């Protein structure tokens, strides 16, 4: 079994990186002068998709991609989108995450080629120019990222508790594929910054049960958990699917990216 | 990258050379990098710290693993990361730790040179704190992988006087290597750490490395020495020895007959440790050849050895004068 597996309640994740929603929303006002709330949410979905695509291209397991995604979220939870180009930060997060999760140092050539090829082939609707950054830019950005995060590298995710919950139900084949994808979908929201992962797992499992019309009311009643919190998470999940429906990333993202505030250069 | 953001962070960024005095205070150099005995310049603390400049530049796998892990771990018997500095100009990574004045390598060598063996209360206390620290790492699925006297630190004068701090140089002398590794086992295990702890305990009891040996996973002479001490394992003692990749090499090179008069009992008797003692019975449970027959760290902590007079103490030196020398500057 993996390092620090049972240590969530004593972890840096829990003790420093579960944030107050109001503190998060206060720090977001900087960027809300330039972007609407809807546009800011659309941007965070877009960059979640960029990180997923980068990870897929590099052949990284979902857990490395999830950690990279949390790192990215934590950076812009504190700082403006103008502080460091998120086109640079995204591959930096994947690069750092890959070292933390013990899949290695992605080579200079392969990281840059991956950033270049993904933007060009999967995201040309957003980006007219080729990826302009080189490895020295990634290495500088990695130092800034590690500092913001207060060197908090080990991250907990809902996949493990989810797997344990469905095994207990005896419903792994029926429910796991759907619940697993719903956990992927939660990373296009702020949920990972606001709730413990096990709580996010239970919410995704509940929505999987409702979609597939499985009665799990008895099993959920028998858990020792704050069910008002679980219902808040479910509401966020249901709202994310209505946003998904109404959002055409491909039509809108070029304009939204142009409205984004951009780095001021030296005098 | 935004200019205002950059200058602001640069202005507020704590630098190691501004906060700490470590010029000419180097206390170790190795493959890990460099370690200095540091004191705060802005004199609020007035307390000694170990300051490690990590070998290389940037966020190497080594720097990343040490930071990731030590950032999370919190136990009185594990060395504690206090602060991390990223030096932007040269890309050097610095780590600030507890300063432990002593360690088991110097402590054992001091006693081995004096010819005063280790006091029995001190030995028990050392072993208990080591076990307590390893039990914490093992419960978090952190294997040490290089337990030996040099990596058992002991705090000097101050508020943690005589407390063990487990550390690591990051190696990842085969004297503390379990026989399964010597016979080509592919994976590190909790059992491998327990063997090494058994080896340290014997060394604390006698002042001599139990599997001492002159300086490819297979090493013949190290196995020879282990069998000289332990005897050659019977089929019944270690049933899966046949599944080790080097098992046939072992059979080619060694004959059971060569070690018929050899046993841990006989070895320890020669070094005036009684085989009737609770100390020996614990030692024998740690130094079991078959890894699945070694006790766990928790079970070792529960042994009646630690209920016997004298009881383990938090300060391993039990309030007595520390005779051991302080670290010399290089
Ligand atoms: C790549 C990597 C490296 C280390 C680690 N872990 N892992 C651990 C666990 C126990 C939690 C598993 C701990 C540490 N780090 C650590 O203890 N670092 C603290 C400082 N370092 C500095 C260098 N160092 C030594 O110099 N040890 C040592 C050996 C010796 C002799 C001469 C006896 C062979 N002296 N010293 C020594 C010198 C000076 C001081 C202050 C302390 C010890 C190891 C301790 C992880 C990843």
């Amino acid at each position: 079994d993996k390092a620090m597996a049972g240590n969530f309640w004593q972890s840096s994740h829990y003790l420093q990186w579960i944030l107050d929603k109001q503190d998060l929303l206060k720090e977001r006002q900087k960027d809300l002068k330039f972007l609407s709330e809807e546009e800011y949410w659309k941007l965070q979905i877009f960059f979640t998709n960029v990180i997923q695509a980068l990870g897929e291209h590099l052949k990284l397991r979902q857990q490395v991609i999830a950690t990279a995604t949390v790192y990215f979220k934590r950076f812009y939870a504190r700082y403006s989108l103008k502080s460091i180009d998120p086109v640079l930060m995204a591959p930096t997060c994947v690069f750092l995450a890959s070292k933390v999760e013990e899949f290695g140092v992605v080579s200079n050539t392969r990281l840059i080629a991956a950033a270049t090829s993904v933007l060009k082939t999967r995201f040309s609707y957003a980006f007219p120019k080729e990826f302009p950054y080189r490895m020295n830019h990634i290495l500088e950005c990695e130092f800034y990222l590690l500092e913001l995060m207060d060197c908090c590298l080990i991250v907990y995710h809902p996949y493990r508790p989810l797997l344990q919950y469905v095994q207990d139900m005896g419903q792994e084949d029926m429910l796991l594929p759907l619940a697993w994808r719903i956990v992927n979908d939660t990373y296009r929201t702020d949920l990972c910054l606001l709730y413990p992962p096990f709580m996010i797992a239970l919410a995704c499992l509940h929505v999987a049960c409702v979609v597939q019309q499985k009665d799990a009311r008895q099993w959920f009643a028998e858990l020792s958990v704050d069910m008002e919190k679980i219902l808040e998470i479910i509401r966020v999940i249901l709202k994310l699917y209505e946003q998904w429906k109404n959002f055409d990333e491909r039509k809108e993202m070029a304009t939204i990216l142009s409205k984004m505030p951009k780095p001021k250069p030296p005098p | 990258m935004d200019y205002d953001f950059k200058v602001k962070l640069s202005s507020e960024r704590e630098r190691v050379e501004d906060l700490f005095e470590y010029e000419g205070c180097k206390v170790g150099r190795g493959t890990y990098g460099h370690v200095y005995k540091a004191k705060r310049k802005d004199g609020k603390d007035d307390k000694d710290y170990a300051l490690k400049q990590i070998e290389g530049t940037g966020i190497s796998m080594s720097a990343c693993r040490e930071i990731a892990l030590l950032r999370e771990l919190k136990h009185p018997n594990v060395i504690s990361l206090q602060k991390v500095f990223l030096s932007h100009a040269d890309r050097k990574v610095w780590l600030l730790f507890d300063y432990a004045e002593h360690d088991l390598w110097h402590i054992i060598k001091f006693h081995r040179a004096s010819k005063v063996q280790l006091p029995r209360g001190m030995v028990k206390s050392l072993l208990y704190q080591i076990l307590d620290g390893i039990h914490y790492l093992h419960a978090n699925w952190v294997l040490h992988r290089d337990l030996k006297p040099a990596n058992i630190l002991v705090m000097g004068e101050g508020p943690e006087r005589g407390r063990v701090k487990i550390a690591d140089m990051g190696f990842a002398t085969f004297w503390y290597r379990a026989p399964e590794l010597l016979l080509g086992a592919r994976h590190y295990t909790k059992a491998i750490d327990i063997w090494a702890i058994g080896c340290i305990f014997a060394e604390l009891l006698t002042s001599e490395p139990i599997f001492h040996c002159r300086q490819n996973p297979y090493h013949h002479d190290q196995l020879d020495r282990i069998f000289n001490v332990m005897g050659f394992p019977a089929d019944k003692d270690w049933e899966d020895i046949k599944k080790m990749p080097e098992h046939s090499t072992l059979m080619k090179d060694f004959r059971r007959n060569t070690y018929t008069n050899c046993s841990l009992i006989k070895y320890m008797e020669k070094h005036k440790v009684k085989p009737d003692s609770k100390a020996f019975h614990l030692l024998q449970k740690l130094l079991t050849m078959d890894p699945i027959k070694r006790i766990t760290s928790e079970q070792a902590m529960q042994d009646p050895y630690f209920l016997e007079d004298p009881l383990p103490t938090s300060d391993v030196f039990a309030g007595c004068q520390i005779p051991y020398p302080k670290r010399e500057f290089l």
